[PDB]
RNA sequence: GAACGAGACUCAAAUAUAUUAAAUAGAUAUCUUCAGGAUUAUGGUGCUGAAGCUUAUGUAUAUGUAAGUGGAGCCGUACCUGUUGGUUUGUCCCAUUAUAAGGACACUAGCUUCUUAAAUGGACAAAUUGCGUCUAGCAAUAAUGAGAUUGAGCAAUAACAGGUCUGUGAUGCCCUUAGAUGUCCUGGGCUGCACGCGCGCUACAAUGAAAGUAUCAACGUGUAUUUCCUAGACCGAGAGGUCCGGGUAAACCGCUGAACCACUUUCAUGCUUGGGAUUGUGAACUGAAACUGUUCACGAUGAACUUGGAAUUCCCAGUAAGUGUGAGUCAUUAACUCGCAUUGAUUACGUCCCUGCCCUUUGUACACACCGCCCG
């Protein structure tokens, strides 16, 4: 049966939430495509279920412990952004600070002038490789 | 050599020791015309004989 | 339109090479009124083929 | 006997076109069960024409690459096919795909003479061992382009398609394409 | 032992189809001479038969056994 | 001792070609360091016919 | 173009309406799934789980990424 | 195919005309064999390409 | 195969086939060295374990 | 009598293991924990406190279980499966530390099919209604493991202004060396990128994709001032860490028990978990030392691509193509090439159109040869 929500929203994004939570809570930028799983049996949904349930009385938990991952039993090499080292914790940023200190990050880059930071600066591709033909 | 090293490398690291000797023997003795060799790995001691045509050499 | 078409004999592979090997196709109710097609595809003795139009004879065999 | 490939039979299945039986000993002196004859069928110019229509659209729908060198997954499909054409009309697929090759196949006529300033001269006849040759292929490609992008998946497409190709136009899968190219060769002759 | 999954398969049912012609030839019966392979003339089912085909090798100058890769220019 | 640099032991250069001391073209595979250009003459004779 | 409005819903309100199949369906799959409309695949796993009755309907074999059923008539 | 018995072979063929005219019949696998004894074939399997011939020379 | 090799690309084959025979033995301890430089000839070194 | 080239020969492998035959590989019998078949045969026997489980627990874990409990089980034997290990000159032994030989006995109580090529073994078609001409009735598909296993190595005459002096202690002459081009002392570069071009890799998914679950390779490589193949524990989300073991190799990894393919679930064909380009942070590894980077995982980002214009490649069978693995250089890094196995089609079974190459006949005013010569 399926009549009961046929949508969703959290911060910073509304969920479209037709799909299966296996692969529908991903949606949200910040999350891999296997951390949804890693957090919702977690969270203690059941993960063959598909979004149309799973409402509020089920998205109360998975708020916060993207807030508070480390409290969450989750480990901090298994989240994206730990050694920051500035400040020195262990973050997961999701989708409006994913970006603000985005280049935060490499404004250091420009105070430091490291070419890293020029290559962002300039525009290659993103890693060293060769510029003789990929350079676009 | 005191080393076990199996058949692989025997047959090359004695087995190179007759080619880089071939222009060896061509070249300190270039006097006599060398023509070719013989080696005998015997054991206890090895003997390789010398073919050329100005043999008192 | 399905009339009928038995063979006689596959030719060298004229057409310039489409190898459209030709033959001289014998029918049913007569034996010397047969006559030349010019066909496409590789043919043993004895295929029983249908054939549409018994009016084009194609008449440059090699 | 060694009838009943899987489910049904062998037997029980002769259509006599006039005349154009004489065609290939199909199975009704080759009782199979699985068509996985392993490798030599390509040794002299006439080896498949003493080889059955059942063989050779099993490994027929091995292409594009990532699909190619998987015959056991593809008669795997083809076999559950058959049981599809046991749900229309309950007809065993031995009288459906012989009743579509008569007409799957392009009749008499194509048009190539392309090594000349046109191409429009074009075949008297076509081989019937050519007609069967590529009628099993014309289904392969309609296969494909039902079974492409979103509308409805391998198993049940060319499946949905033999008895359709029994007679003539449902839509373009491959009737058209059987057709298009027999107006053009007397369009051309 | 060996090949890969069909290899096999394609050899254990060649396996008993070399046993009777190998162990009915002996004690059992001499009906079982003739008849073993009127079954298996009218199919022969490839199972009386040492298979020649191998993997040929590779040669030089390409990717495949019989297949060089080209293209550069002409 | 004091600027004597590169402690080749991680590299080709220059632990190689103990024969005729070819850096780019060195050949390891039963430990020879022979240049394989050399190589192809060489091998007459040590066995090495080409029997196909 | 079936670019199908569609949410993965699994939908009862319609299940009443799925006891309007089988008169006349001969060749039910997840994939004639399309014949209705709201057209899914994986919450369609589920939607003819229960319809093994074995009684109006009858299938041949449950397979990966492979389901066939159809009517048991007369 | 050659259709005829192609390359040198009357290195044999045509010295058992009467150096061998008998000492063999129309049997191939007979002619097979007493080849190996009228001339040193140093390597073999050249044999029987000039030991086949017989079937087609004794015929003719 | 070519030196600097800047055109049409070909390579070669360097076969060389060690074979080896074993004989088996249950003896005393110095009967076999009797018989210990015939027949010998180069190429061939044969190794004896006594054990 | 020409002679070389081509054939012929040489290799792999198909092929008879008849013969020689075993650290290995083994078929075979034998023996090693009733191996469930009281659903093939059978006994002490079962509702009668038995197996099981409760309590206190006896090294401040033997935990039997009698007692609590339980309602019926504990115990016998097997044709078949399933076994440590031992029967490759044996069953007892003589002898020997023990094996072999010595005896009886089988009087072979593990042999040569496979693994292993040692040597031999193996295609010639007699016959094809037409006086194809008293010479090729090649319709004998047959026959047959085989019409070659058929793939490869060698490769003449003639030369090119093909490539290499930066393969070398092959080298002319040239050049520069007390102001070195060498030799290098350090670092950078060869990886610089608005762009053109080349061979490739990965994909553009629902024959698929995703997590499990079934299970088979072959070619071979494997450390010795050691830095390699690797077993088996330990510590780790992983990268990787500690401590020991085997293999100089048919012995150990290793039944090299690889990958798609097989099955089940999860995604429903959404530019979506298709696709992984880009990119931040951490965790690591080798190199004294790692940045338009030396590689390797973890979370996160999810670019283009929905099959590719003109054109243009490679190939006729275990081939193409799919999928792996070995090796090469390698301290570390393979998208590369040299191998190898595996899955295994289509479509010819042929012509000279296309583009080349040969043969002559023929034209020529060309002969640094039609990229010619050459006219106003």
């Amino acid at each position: 049966p399926e009549k009961f929500q046929h949508i969703l929203r959290i911060m910073n994004t509304n969920i479209d939430g037709k799909r299966k939570v296996g692969i529908a809570m991903t949606a949200i930028k910040g999350v891999g495509r296997r951390y949804s799983n890693i957090v919702l049996k977690k969270a203690d949904v059941d993960l063959t279920k598909r979004a149309g349930e799973c409402t509020e009385e089920e998205v109360d938990k998975v708020v916060t412990i993207i807030s508070n991952p480390l409290q969450y039993k989750v480990p901090n090499w298994f989240l994206n952004r730990q050694k920051d080292i500035i400040d020195g914790k262990y973050w997961q940023l999701t989708s409006s600070n994913l970006d603000s200190k985005l280049r935060d990050d490499l404004e250091r880059l420009k105070k430091i002038r490291s070419h890293r930071g020029l290559r962002h600066y300039w525009g290659l591709r993103v890693r060293g490789q060769h510029t003789k033909t990929t350079g676009r | 050599a005191n080393l076990p090293i199996s058949k692989k490398r025997k047959f090359v690291s004695d087995g190179i020791f007759k080619a880089e000797l071939n222009e060896f023997l061509t070249r300190e003795l270039a006097e006599d015309g060398y023509s070719g060799v013989e080696v005998r790995v015997t054991p206890s001691r090895t003997e390789i004989i010398i073919m050329a045509t100005k043999t008192q050499q | 339109p399905v009339v009928w078409a038995r063979v006689m004999k596959v030719l060298g592979r004229t057409g310039s090479q489409g190898q459209c090997t030709q033959v001289k196709v014998e029918f049913l109710g007569e034996q010397n009124r047969q006559i030349i097609r010019n066909v496409k595809g590789p043919v043993r003795e004895g295929d029983i083929l249908t054939l549409l139009e018994s009016e084009r004879e194609a008449r440059r065999l090699r | 006997e060694i009838k009943l490939f899987g489910r049904w039979a062998c037997d029980d299945i002769s259509i006599s076109d006039i005349s154009l039986q004489d065609y290939i000993a199909v199975k009704e002196k080759f009782a199979r069960y699985l068509p996985h004859s392993a490798g030599r069928y390509a040794a002299k110019r006439f080896r498949k024409a003493q080889c059955p229509i059942v063989e050779r659209l099993t490994s027929g729908l091995m292409m594009k690459g990532r699909s190619n060198g998987k015959k056991l997954l593809a008669c795997r499909i083809v076999k559950h096919a058959f049981e599809i054409i046991h749900l229309l009309t309950s007809e065993n697929p031995l009288q459906v795909t012989v009743n579509a090759i008569v007409n799957s196949g392009p009749r008499e006529d194509s048009t190539r003479i392309g090594r000349a300033g046109t191409v429009r001269r074009q075949a008297v006849d076509v081989s019937p061992l050519r007609r069967v040759n590529q009628a099993i292929w014309l289904i392969c490609t309609g296969a494909r382009e039902a079974a492409f992008r979103n509308i409805k998946t391998v198993a049940e497409c060319l499946a949905d398609e033999l008895i359709n190709a029994a007679k003539g136009s449902s839509n373009s899968y491959a009737i058209k394409k059987k057709d298009e190219l027999e107006r053009v060769a007397k369009s051309n002759r | 032992s060996g090949g890969g999954h069909v290899a096999q398969i394609y050899a254990i049912r060649q396996a008993i189809s070399k046993a009777l012609v190998a162990f009915y030839q002996k004690y059992v019966d001499e009906a079982s001479k003739k008849e073993i392979k009127d079954i298996l003339v009218q199919y022969d089912r490839t199972l009386l038969v040492g298979d020649p085909r191998r993997c040929e090798p590779k040669k030089f100058g390409g990717p495949g056994a019989r297949a060089r890769y080209q293209k550069s220019y002409r | 001792t004091l600027w004597y640099s590169h402690p080749r032991k991680y590299g080709q250069g220059s632990r190689c070609c103990r024969a005729c001391s070819n850096r780019h073209g060195l050949i390891r595979k039963y430990g020879l360091n022979i240049c394989r250009q050399c190589f192809r003459e060489y091998a007459n004779d040590i066995g090495f016919k080409k029997l196909d | 173009r079936d670019k199908l409005n569609n949410q993965v819903l699994f939908d009862k309100a319609t299940y009443e309406k799925l006891y309007k199949e089988v008169p006349a369906y001969k060749l039910i799959t997840p994939s004639v799934v399309s014949e209705r409309l709201k057209i899914r695949g994986s919450l369609a796993k589920r939607a003819l789980i229960e319809l093994r009755e074995k009684g109006l309907i009858k299938q041949v074999v449950q397979h990966h990424s492979q389901v066939i059923y159809t009517r048991a008539t007369k | 195919m050659g259709r005829v018995r192609t390359k040198t072979v009357k290195k044999a063929a045509k010295v058992i005309i009467e150096k061998y005219y008998t000492r063999l019949t129309l049997d191939f696998h007979t002619n097979k064999r007493i080849c190996e004894e009228v001339a040193i074939i140093p390597t073999k399997p050249l044999r029987n390409k000039i030991a086949g011939y017989v079937t087609h020379l004794m015929g003719r | 195969k070519t030196p600097c090799g800047e055109g049409s690309k070909t390579w070669d084959r360097f076969q060389m086939r060690i074979h080896k025979r074993i004989i088996d033995l249950h003896s005393p301890s110095e009967i076999v060295k009797k018989i210990t430089s015939i027949n010998i000839e180069p190429g061939v070194e044969v190794e004896v374990t006594i054990a």
